[PDB]
RNA sequence: CUUGGAUAAGGUGCCUAAAUAUUCGCUCAUGAGAUCCCAUAAAAGGUGUUGGUUCAUAUGAACUAGCCCUGAAAAUGGAUGGCGCUAAAGCGGA
């Protein structure tokens, strides 16, 4: 309902297989799960992938099915862990890491995000591998097990922020960020 | 305790300009106590005056006005832009604008 | 990554005083009063009266940051020792050929020293606020220096010892000077 | 155990921590920032170190949703409200135990609702107003002078 | 930027937000003077500050250094330069935006008896983290031989002594007009005290 | 040759029209950094700090790559375009 803050990820659910011929007549048939902006791009990761995996290209091949999965508590909240591949400028490498969210698409939002601020890496060399919801017994991560005790409580020190209308630029007394 | 107000005070800036071009048809205006987009397009339809002095006697009277209208905001803070019926000259790039409330709704 | 809370606590000996009003710590006992600031540390402290125990707690913080609650506790314990059982550094002087003279004026500040390697000059030393210089009378040739804060004590002592520094000549061979021996307390 | 004493007891009322009003179930959380800007809530629950779950029943303005931390102001009032609850019980608890009527009787409510009734003033409330006040007046300058 | 005049007081702010800030309001016509900049705030350790005044100091006109960069260094003339340097003082526009800032050291007469404001802004407690270094500007000009930091700050104590013997009149006339004000309530016609209490004057 | 509307390339701290906008990470430099052409920098190093992989009962290791640092010396006084900027007005995203 407030659109300053939407991320743009959704998550579709593609079929497809290759056009019936006399060699192959009932030819395999493939689904997978992508994360993108768009139907459109799902698609066109799907095809990518059906080229780079099997021998399929989308010129020889027909869709079947585009879904758009919808998730269905958005309001509890998960833990999540993800398996990576991704390019450096000298190499590639591949990993693990854990977020806690309330949707799928909100965690590898915040994945996409951290690995620009980390490791400079552009969406362009980033695979998504296997997003999945784990227990919280099985966390390994010591930032999210910080998050899971049993009475959670913590101040709060940030500072405040205003309306611009109330934003007022010559003051008459100097304002306290202690607020207790 | 006389002369009544019945007016918001402004200040006229400058032209509407990029860097390095003038275009003086239109003319940036901003006004007291609006600083926001939303709270700018209230005005969006009165009448403007500005009111200055000269030293020689014209009409009988030393003092005379060029009459303009207010017509859209200018972006994110409450300036707006105004189209007068004569240029205004540049030597008033500081000076007092009168927004009237005449054509009241 | 951020830690949520970590904390550490310190006892408070048994004829102490102690104050902290906005970090600002002041302590009291036999011998002395001392002040120290800390007002350049994100912390909140917290002093109960009633039994012992200042306790320090930090809010989220960095390794960087959560590095510094030890070294105030050290700190604190350091000027709690102080106010009840003063400092002691014992330092010798040491020679090969020419013996060292020392000798004490200003109600027990400001050695001075002469002799150095055979000199004919003289080099003066000028004690720390709250220190006292005073030569011990048991053995032959050592100094005494001592109370109540350890840094202004470890200072002086350094500063007698930077003062009889040997210049161009090979200080393998050349040993002579002055030196700290002992550090223990009163 | 051995219980407290009465010394021990107002001792722990009398340690008065620098830092109050923690985040947790049941604070009560003015907004500043965004379209809902102006209106109360309650934490109901925390994602993270800056994202929070945020709820204010039906008797407030505002639907459940997720909401970066730094847009809210905690106040003094807490709710103590239980494990994974929902709307409806919220409700139920926020009515029985008057919170929202006390956070109107405290010295920024009163001030928000006075500014709220002073901005929707017509002109002849504001010359009754004025007019009040230059009544007013009079009976200040007469008590003034006859007491020099 | 509908006054005559805004009096402002420089501690505590930080040397080019507050600079930004002055000069725009200037170029939109306005008269600013600007007191105790003495106590004005910079983002840096003092030792990489110093260095960069050094750095300044060693340039000048080959030929005839009479010519060329001049170094001011009272630390009002300072935040004087740093508003110059954002103004197109070359027209006589810009000419007549910068004629309209006047500063000082301390604080004189006419202004003492006057009202000062902040520009939270720019402010070093709401824009600079705890664990950054910064320096004071009168410690940074002494260090360049400027040499009346001492007597600024002794007039200062003098000028805060008077400032709080007239602070304690006020509060007493306020307290003596709030109890005259208490009483004349119950003296007036009961719709006027109505309408005076549904609207909490 | 004109009147009005809405854009491209690029920008929104002041110079200078438009965000001291919102939302996530990283970085402290006693020669920080700041985007085509474009106006230089390497091998080799770091017990600075941040993520990841693999081995050994809660410590010891070995690798890997982001920002920062050493390596880094010229002639009139000078240049991210200037001021300046570190709850960025810097770098990678939304
Ligand atoms: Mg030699
Ligand atoms: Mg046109
Ligand atoms: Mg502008
Ligand atoms: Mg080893
Ligand atoms: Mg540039
Ligand atoms: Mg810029």
């Amino acid at each position: 309902i407030d659109n300053s803050l939407n991320t743009n990820i959704h998550q579709y659910h593609i079929v497809g297989r290759a056009i019936p011929t006399a060699k192959d007549k009932n030819p395999n048939v493939y689904r997978m799960c992508i994360f993108a902006k768009n139907d459109t791009n799902a698609k066109s990761r799907f095809w990518y992938f059906m080229k780079k995996i099997n021998k399929l290209k989308k010129s020889n091949g027909e869709l079947l099915a585009c879904e758009q999965i919808k998730e269905r508590f958005p309001l509890r909240v998960k833990n999540y862990g993800v398996l990576l591949r991704y390019d450096s400028r000298t190499g590639t490498h591949n990993m693990y890491k854990e977020f806690r969210d309330t949707t799928k698409e909100g965690a590898i939002a915040q994945l996409y995000s951290e690995m620009a601020g980390r490791h400079r890496a552009r969406a362009s060399s980033i695979n998504i591998i296997r997003i999945s919801e784990i227990s919280s017994s099985l966390v390994r991560r010591p930032h999210i097990k910080q998050l899971l005790k049993r009475r959670l409580r913590f101040p709060a020190l940030h500072l405040p922020t205003l309306q611009k209308e109330y934003r007022k630029k010559f003051a008459s007394k100097r304002p306290s960020t202690y607020r207790m | 305790l006389q002369a009544v107000r019945l007016y918001e005070k402004g200040v006229i800036l400058g032209y509407k300009r990029s860097q390095r071009n003038q275009d003086p048809n239109f003319t940036l205006i901003s006004i007291k106590n609006v600083n926001t987009k939303k709270h700018a397009q209230f005005y969006v339809g009165k009448r403007v005056a500005y009111v200055y002095r000269t030293t020689k006697h014209h009409d009988g009277v030393k003092i005379k006005c060029i009459w303009g209208k207010v017509c859209r905001t200018h972006g994110n803070s409450g300036v707006i832009r105004a189209k007068f019926k004569t240029h205004i000259p540049p030597k008033a790039f500081g000076d007092r604008v009168r927004i009237l409330m005449y054509p009241s709704n | 990554m951020k830690t949520i809370v970590s904390t550490q606590k310190v006892l408070i000996p048994e004829g102490v005083k102690v104050a902290i009003n906005a970090r600002k710590v002041t302590v009291s006992g036999k011998y002395g009063t001392l002040r120290r600031s800390f007002r350049h540390l994100p912390i909140d402290i917290r002093l109960n009266k009633l039994k012992k125990y200042i306790k320090v707690v930090m809010w989220f913080g960095v390794p960087d940051s959560l590095a510094c609650i030890r070294t105030v506790c050290t700190h604190l314990k350091n000027m709690f020792t102080g106010v009840t059982k003063k400092f002691l550094y014992k330092m010798r002087l040491v020679h090969a050929h020419f013996p060292i003279n020392s000798n004490i004026v200003d109600n027990n500040t400001r050695i001075e020293i002469r002799n150095y390697l055979g000199e004919k000059s003289v080099r003066f030393v000028k004690a720390l606020p709250g220190v006292v210089i005073e030569k011990s009378p048991n053995v032959k040739d050592e100094i005494y220096v001592s109370g109540a804060d350890i840094e202004n004590v470890s200072l002086t002592a350094a500063l007698i010892h930077q003062s009889v520094l040997c210049r161009n000549k090979d200080i393998r061979k050349f040993l002579d000077g002055i030196y700290v021996s002992e550090v223990t307390t009163v | 155990r051995v219980e407290l004493t009465e010394e021990e007891k107002l001792y722990i009322s009398k340690k008065n921590l620098l830092f109050k009003r923690f985040v947790e179930p049941g604070r009560l959380c003015l907004i500043e920032y965004g379209p809902y800007a102006g209106k109360l809530c309650f934490i109901v629950d925390i994602v993270t170190i800056t994202r929070v779950i945020v709820d204010g029943a039906f008797i407030t303005g505002v639907p459940r949703m997720v909401i970066p931390l730094k847009r809210l102001k905690l106040l003094k009032e807490r709710i103590k409200i239980n494990k994974n609850c929902k709307s409806g019980f919220l409700r139920k608890t926020v009515n029985s135990t008057k919170v929202l009527e006390e956070f109107n009787n405290s010295k920024l409510g009163k001030k928000m609702i006075i500014k709220k009734k002073r901005d929707e003033a017509t002109d002849f409330e504001r010359f009754q107003v004025y007019f009040a006040k230059r009544e007013l007046k009079k009976k200040m300058t007469t008590i003034k002078n006859k007491k020099n | 930027m509908y006054k005559k005049e805004y009096v402002i007081d420089c501690k505590g702010h930080l040397l080019g937000r507050l600079a930004s800030l002055i000069a725009k309001e200037l170029l939109n016509g306005q008269r600013i003077v600007a007191v105790r900049c003495e106590d004005i705030n910079i983002s840096g350790s003092l030792y990489r500050n110093k260095l960069k005044y050094q750095e300044f100091l060693r340039l000048r006109t080959n030929t005839n250094p009479k010519k060329g960069p001049l170094h001011l260094r009272e630390p009002s003339k300072i935040l004087w330069r740093c508003v110059r340097g954002m103004l197109p003082h070359k027209t006589y526009k810009g000419q007549l935006a910068l004629k309209k800032l006047k500063v000082c050291v301390g604080m004189p007469y006419p202004y003492d008896k006057k009202k000062k404001y902040v520009l939270p802004s720019a402010l070093r407690a709401f824009r600079l983290k705890k664990h950054r270094r910064y320096c004071r500007l009168g410690t940074l000009s002494s260090r360049v031989g400027w040499n009346y930091d001492t007597l600024v700050k002794k007039n200062e104590v003098l000028r805060k002594q008077v400032s709080k013997a007239y602070y304690k009149k006020k509060v007493n006339n306020l307290n003596e007009k709030k109890e005259i004000k208490t009483e004349a309530l119950n003296l007036i016609n009961p719709e006027q005290r109505q309408v005076l209490e549904n609207f909490g004057y």
